[PDB]
């Protein structure tokens, strides 16, 4: 394969060789991002701020939910024979 | 098992098709979502694990709860109600900008999107170290996997009623690819008369039998245990560049030396491969200066003539002769000089194309071969 | 300094696989040099078997090319010998030596103690 | 391949004397020949490589010469620990062929 | 109406001339600065709008006032004076580092420079959602505008006596360009014998009548309403690459397939353009393996033969045949193979240039055809 | 223009086509970065740090002020006829 | 002085050899590291200076001590013991993430690695202004040095028993390279017939006597007092591009004009070099529109004909004639058109390479020169 | 050198020539990163977090310390003559 | 399933402009296929008018291309027909259909309900 | 363009009978011809495409045949729902020309 | 407006070096134009010495190019004249002027006050 | 490289006349000639460049003309402020050569 001889005559030298490994994903876990905090102990002191927080979230969350619903609608059970 | 009905879909790619069907297996049924919604309502901590017998544990993370329990709640017997809301409002608006920058219009295709655990760091509360331990993600190769961005998440479910996003996060398993060797190459300059040259070779080269291919170290970590890569780093190498690595030195391109190039001597096999026509090679054990005649392009320094040699300001102790005395210009074939600059390539390519068109009436009319 | 140490089974049944390990101390065998295998037959005769280079380049003696295999292990800093179809003619003392990787300078400068394999 | 013969196979000398071991190759190997010393209880030592180059740490009493097909090793002022087994092997091409060997005995 | 005087100035570019005179219209007069300076002194809030009857409102932002009111002032009766100064000093030194990185020596030309609102985020208190709210910047395309960094500011006045910077911020208006269509292209591989090949085409292509041109998507957001770009993204395409997109298919360049390549089947018109010589195409309806003879490079899968097909473990229902059965090598003209690597280009360009110089005498001989 | 028939024979397929829109600036609004905060409620507690903060600002603000003046003094009203 | 024993070393480059030998002088001796350990145990502040007579002072920096002294300790009498540990743990885990991102597996060779002071910002406590002040680093060149990242550190000792890292940080000194001139180039478009063209030239070039070379401005800052570069910036220029800048206009490559091109007039020598075939040049003093016949590619506007001129709606007062009237197409030589595209180059290079092989037999059989 | 007259006929012009200066390092100071904070006044309220902090640090620090020791043992005193 | 529905003025004055709107439900018209227009004369005669492809490629009947134009609207998922210089012969029932975009496979698989235009 | 003639204009038949409709094209169009069914009160339905390919969901009693210029549509075992209008349309080229038409009446 | 002001020693010994300094106000000499040097001998004779462009290009009179040098000073907005081997008949008023940098347009529009140097 | 002869060296005229100063060059320089006015206590002023182009701010009394080798300068309607030195210089090529000079007296 590689002619290390001739490569050394033009200054090229090997400095490290190793085996190649690729990682694949097999097992999946579930991680959920709770976007609404627990403010029970705050005694309704953040009603205005929380409401403004919710309306901003809906602007970005709604396009994602619609895309997920459309894709999962095209899934059908296997109708063998 | 399910089948994708290719009827309500437009043009869709393999990645979109594969990820769409994989969403059916990953997604939870409507009962699990209802149970998850009830459990999330009673969650009070920044990170919690939801326990149910229908499936595995689900880790619940909320990105602001640490601030509320540590900063806001303790300081409420002395702070006014108005000030409490303002302090929380600042955090809620910076958290939104993180979710907007992550799940917003910049994410064009949420179905086929894989997000590394690092990119989710602010959305997880700022730090991912405590998330990784509650997922059971540990071992001797965690750092190599984590540095290669091997832990990725997929979007599974988005609930606008309760405002939560469900993700499927996977810890990868490493498998060694048989017959593939990754070589790291180094080089030194050499002088042709008074001009210092350099051979243009890839920094990384993959080997599989008789085939030589390129290597992309963008996603690869060269850990002490081994080389771990997220994607597949092998991509084809030009046949002319493969003849260079296989011995043909006339097929290797050479370029002139820059101003910041300080790779003029390499230690190999206990010897010193140095360009003595560009640096001052001095024999410490004798005091004489090692010279490089213009008929030689490179010098090999061993202890058989000079046990200790000073190179620039550094003295090293070389060993037994493991290399020829030098490389001669008349006994080696060198390739054509090149320039790797984008503007240098365009200027030279345009000149070559223009000369080709000037002889189109002759190159195409190649009939004198049979006429002579 | 560079120390070489061969380990393996003293007695090997005929027509079996002989496995030998040459542990290297005081140097890294993933850094430089060719790592050889030589055996000494009874009668003061030495035969070179093969080598593995730090660049995972292998070469073997043609007289036993088909029945020989040389690999290494970077984690434990050692390289191995695998000889198959071991007959009575394979009874000898087995040596591991360090050379350089380029000809014509293929001379051995560090040797191991040597272990004897009985068939 | 290259065939190497080493003579004499046996030699007995006395301390203070000088000896000479010769090796012959079937085809020219330029100047590439290595010399080794074998003693029981210790690993082999490289004495001379590339015909005449003396390995560092080796006493200067050893001396090699010759090029092509005829080579020779010269040891002068023999010492009590200079009596051992000696080998010559060519390191020019493939394969690597050693010599027959030479034994030294006190006399 | 003003003129550029043109005499006290040196070599100046169209960007600096236009921005320099545009500074006259946007810069406030000496009276407004004096009024602004007086109102800024009495300002107490982090974000505050100053109303003037002479012209439009001016919004004043302070990047460390939120820390002072929310954190320091409530703690004045609790902490000591020495500690209060230490905590504010930390926040001030971090603020200066961001001002230094923004309005610093990296900013070569403060006059011709446009700074996006997102790059101003730390200089503005940390977030920009409250700033955009008080600027009246809202609508259905704010997210698309904000994703393209379309809200940009220019420096109009710097006051070193009162330490404030005045900027001119503008909300862009969207105008559609008639006759321009932006096409997004997708591709699949094909096999010539046993080698998997791929056609190199731009990911985005823009057409205007008979003209085909390249497209740059760096500043473009592909919102569902439409494509919104901050800068005009059309740049010329080479005439050879324009003939490729017009159907020649011999002017298109082929490249070999890398290790990570999951584009082997595309769903198009209810069919499946699949490379069956690189993946396994199985007919779920009958269990028969869909093969692909070496004389064919691509296969189109329809319900007229295989109603349900499994490729790479994915089952897809297909419909009416909208494509031919296959593509044959003998009836298609393919282009020359190329390599897109930087080093591969240099090696092949240098080899080609050297060949031209070796026949320079022959190339210049235009009378050879006349002689023969 | 684009001959989609021959592009599909080499694997190339269109996956989206829309209209092109650019941005134009019509109006302008004034945004002022008040670099010096209000510390009246702190009661001299930050006297030393504020002076340090002012000194660092001048080093970076002064080159910008000079550049703006050097250009706005080169702008003169029209004196036609 | 010391000698590097090249016996226990594998293949090592000049950078690793130089940085290894240089590490003997830089590193503290065993006794010094014992005194440093004892002094660090008594340190209580975020930044401290250790005074020792053996060598210069050592600056000790702690990255989370400011939080402890300013936030945690004052709250000890108010908060609970459990809450105090939770708050500190949050800060500690984030600090470890920055240490891991700095000194972790991403740092493959910690010996020959240069780390800028900016990259060490979080590890130093988040701000480097107080570190530079206590290091004595000040002057009129600090801003230019800081922008070029000229203050770099090297790892010298790591102690796992007391958990500290010792680095050697050096303030650079500036020296001028004699005989080297750095030129910044500007350009305007020009029209051939109805097409707008642009000459492709480097944005920066370097002059050294007779030799022209490229210049890399990535690490360079063009401060008002001068241009200071952390790394060397001169790299060679191709001979063809050097003939372009030395006068040969046929050796310069031209490219077509994109859609975002706002460079059609330059002010130079009190005149206006404008492309009047691509914009509207109108003489304000007369109202006449300046036309550019297709035999001209550029127009030079001076006060000898048009004292006040308006182009693109902006009016400029020009001065004494310093240029010719215009540039004529028939009296100039222009280079070949090119395209600076990754895919455009590959398509054109592949076409040229394939065309060369089609006449390879004719090129090698160049014996008809001698035959006739 | 540069023929500015011909460059101006194809639209190219100069806009700033200056001198070029490089950076060299002469004097070195010593900066030590103290990774263990002083928590004496916290009254052992962070023992668990501090212990976890040490464990994570040791995984990163140990590979670097081994690399430094490996190279510093190849440095010998000058055994001249 | 794909549903096509036309909606336009039943009666239009001569030499005026005709404007129709085929609204598509159950699909997106910016994703695949050629969206066509066919009209049925009194007397059982069908006549193809033109098409717009999802790649915004348009084609028209050669004998009618001068006074015809087809356009699409992505937001509301509909495409339109523009016919000018309307004569008394232009009265017919107007159909919107879906084909594939590539010959020789230009057969219509979904049709609209149909609307009639009187001149 | 290509002229297509569809015959017969009117056909009278009874349930359970086999009918045949023939379409002729002026120029050869390979196998590319489509058959449609028109029923009042409902949208048109594609029956056969590309000569003899039966559209999914269409009863198997519909038969297509022919290549080039001569094309035939065969319906066997007539049912009351099969009495409607039928068309033949060629999909090979522009301009896309339909057929004259054919009606079925009970008898 | 552009102002030119040159200063230098009134009297210099023979065979020494003469140094001038033309300070420029109202313009920057590192932005555009050739910056010249002209001397007026007694007898109403003017001779052009040389120039320094803003693109640090220089040129000198051929009859005296071997002993003349012109340089520049940024951050001071000044340019210098260095004449060596000052023999007899070098006593003249020394002028610094401004021209364009491209022929055939090398005329001077701004002049200095003029300083006389005695040999 | 080129020599310029400016004549007359001396010229006296009353304020109100029309004087004429001439310059002759050894070789043709197209139209590229400049004119200057030198006054004691004042810096030199550019009057004409490129043969006949009047510099902005100069009174229209001055009027130059000529091409090639023959050049001339005209000062009509003499004023007391127009009595000073005058020069002509060649700006076409190197080396830049001035003229002899010319005084103006009040007569």
């Amino acid at each position: 394969q590689i002619h290390w001889g001739n490569l050394s005559k033009i200054g090229v030298v090997g400095i490290g060789s190793a085996s190649y490994k690729v990682m694949t994903r097999s097992s999946h876990q579930s991680l959920v991002i709770k976007l609404m905090p627990n403010i029970t102990l705050l005694n309704n002191c953040t009603r205005v701020e929380i409401a403004e927080y919710r309306r901003l979230l809906r602007t970005v969350l709604e396009p994602i939910r619609d895309a997920l619903n459309a894709m999962t609608q095209n899934i059908r059970p296997v109708q063998s024979v | 098992g399910v089948v994708l009905a290719g009827a309500a879909l437009g043009v869709a790619t393999a990645a979109q098709i594969t990820a769409g069907i994989a969403l059916h297996q990953s997604m939870l049924n409507s009962q699990a979502i209802d149970n998850l919604r009830a459990s999330l309502e009673t969650t009070n901590q920044a990170i919690e694990a939801i326990r149910q017998a229908g499936q595995g544990m689900i880790l619940a993370v909320q990105g602001v709860q640490d601030y509320i329990n540590n900063e806001l709640i303790p300081s409420m017997n002395q702070l006014s109600c108005d000030l409490i809301g303002q302090k929380l409002g600042l955090k809620l608006l910076r958290y939104y900008t993180e979710i907007l920058s992550l799940f917003g219009p910049s994410l064009r295709d949420p179905i086929s999107a894989e997000i590394s655990i690092q990119a989710l760091s602010y959305a997880l509360g700022g730090d991912i170290n405590k998330v990784l331990e509650k997922l059971g993600y540990s071992g001797g190769d965690l750092l190599g996997i984590l540095e290669s961005r091997g832990i990725k998440a997929r979007i599974t479910h988005v609930d606008t009623e309760s405002y939560f996003i469900v993700l499927s996060i996977a810890y990868p398993t490493l498998s060694e690819i048989k017959g593939v060797i990754v070589h790291r190459l180094e080089g030194v300059s050499y002088n042709i008369g008074s001009q210092e040259w350099y051979t243009t070779v890839p920094k990384y080269v993959a080997t599989q039998g008789y085939l030589i291919s390129n290597f992309d170290e963008s996603s690869c970590t060269f850990m002490p245990e081994g080389t771990v890569c997220s994607q597949n780093a092998l991509y084809p190498m030009s046949p002319l560049l493969q003849e260079c690595l296989r011995g043909s030195t006339k097929s290797c391109a050479r370029t002139l030396v820059s101003g910041s190039f300080g790779n003029r001597f390499i230690l190999s096999q206990g010897n010193l491969i140095a360009n003595c026509a560009s640096i001052l090679c001095k024999c410490y054990t004798t005091g004489t200066i090692i010279n490089q005649d213009p008929d030689k392009i490179l010098t090999y320094i061993a202890a058989d003539h000079c046990p200790v040699v000073e190179v620039n300001g550094v003295t090293i102790q070389v060993g037994s002769r493991r290399y020829p005395d030098a490389v001669y210009l008349h006994r080696i074939d060198l390739g054509p000089p090149i320039s790797l600059g984008r503007l240098d390539v365009g200027t030279n390519l345009g000149n070559a194309i223009a000369k080709l068109e000037d002889a189109k009436e002759l190159l195409e009319s190649s009939d004198q071969i049979l006429r002579s | 300094d560079v120390q070489l140490q061969e380990s393996g089974p003293g007695l090997v049944k005929p027509s079996q696989s002989l496995s030998l390990t040459c542990t290297v101390s005081g140097y890294s065998i993933t850094s430089d040099y060719a790592w050889n295998w030589i055996r000494q037959f009874p009668g003061n005769k030495l035969e070179w078997m093969g080598y593995i280079s730090y660049t995972l380049t292998t070469g073997y003696n043609p007289s036993l090319k088909s029945r020989i295999s040389i690999t290494r292990d970077s984690s434990k800093n050692q390289f191995f010998l695998q000889l198959n179809s071991v007959t009575t003619e394979d009874t000898a003392t087995y040596y591991c030596a360090r050379s350089g990787w380029l000809l014509p300078y293929w001379y051995f400068d560090v040797w191991g103690a040597g272990t004897t394999v009985t068939v | 391949d290259v065939q190497i013969t080493q003579s004499p196979s046996y030699l007995a000398a006395s301390p203070g004397e000088t000896i000479t071991i010769n090796c012959r190759a079937s085809k020219s190997i330029s100047k590439y020949l290595a010399w080794y010393q074998e003693k029981p209880g210790k690993t082999n030592e490289l004495l001379i490589y590339s015909g005449s180059t003396l390995q560092s740490g080796i006493p200067s009493r050893f001396r090699g010469s010759g090029s092509g097909t005829d080579f020779t090793l010269t040891i002068s002022s023999l010492e009590p620990e200079d009596f051992a087994m000696y080998y010559c092997q060519q390191h020019n091409e493939y394969t690597l062929t050693f010599g027959g060997g030479t034994k030294l005995e006190l006399k």
